[PDB]
């Protein structure tokens, strides 16, 4: 019955759920947490990775 | 005995680690402090900063 | 290289800044970590070799 | 300065050793160059410590 009203809510919910699950995805680094690269590498490699 | 510079051998050690969620055993020499509860502070719990 | 010497060490407080006065030409090519940064991280287990 | 040995090669941005710590150090930019030469026959001093 209320199909077109739940669609926008589900879209706005999945847009927020998919935006927070991509923070655990490494884009080419050795870790995902912010306080992991600045605690194991040197600045010349930290400012790169 | 009187061989070339490049011909001399080299004792090489390739010791490696494994940084993950398992309880760490080998760590650097540091100290510890008390633990506050209802206070926004900085923490360095077992590497997790 | 024919027979490795793998000694899986246990928990300790070994300071990695001890071999900084080793024999001449002591290269430190850490591919993944930093040499001077090995003083605050808590490693799980170290796998040595010889 | 008259620093000598392989620690001359160790003189670089970072790469803290046993001599490069309390001998000479630059900020973490090194916007310049570093010349070095072997003064074997130039400054050969036995008791000129």
């Amino acid at each position: 019955a209320l199909g077109k009203l739940q669609d926008v809510v589900n879209h706005n919910a999945q847009a927020l759920n998919t935006l927070v699950k991509q923070l655990s995805s490494k884009f080419g680094a050795i870790s995902s947490v912010l306080n992991d690269i600045f605690s194991r590498l040197d600045p010349p490699e930290a400012e790169v990775q | 005995p009187t061989y070339g510079v490049g011909h001399q051998p080299y004792r090489v050690v390739v010791l490696s680690f494994e940084l993950l969620h398992a309880p760490a055993t080998v760590c650097g020499p540091k100290k510890s402090t008390n633990l506050v509860k209802n206070k926004c502070v900085n923490f360095n719990f077992n590497g997790l900063k | 290289v024919y027979a490795w010497n793998r000694k899986r060490i246990s928990n300790c407080v070994a300071d990695y800044s001890v071999l900084y006065n080793l024999a001449p030409f002591f290269t430190f090519k850490c591919y993944g970590v930093s040499p001077t940064k090995l003083n605050d991280l808590c490693f799980t287990n170290v796998y040595a070799d010889s | 300065f008259v620093i000598r040995g392989d620690e001359v090669r160790q003189i670089a941005p970072g790469q803290t050793g046993n001599i490069a710590d309390y001998n000479y150090k630059l900020p973490d930019d090194f916007t310049g160059c570093v010349i070095a030469w072997n003064s074997n026959k130039l400054d050969s001093k036995v008791s000129g410590n």
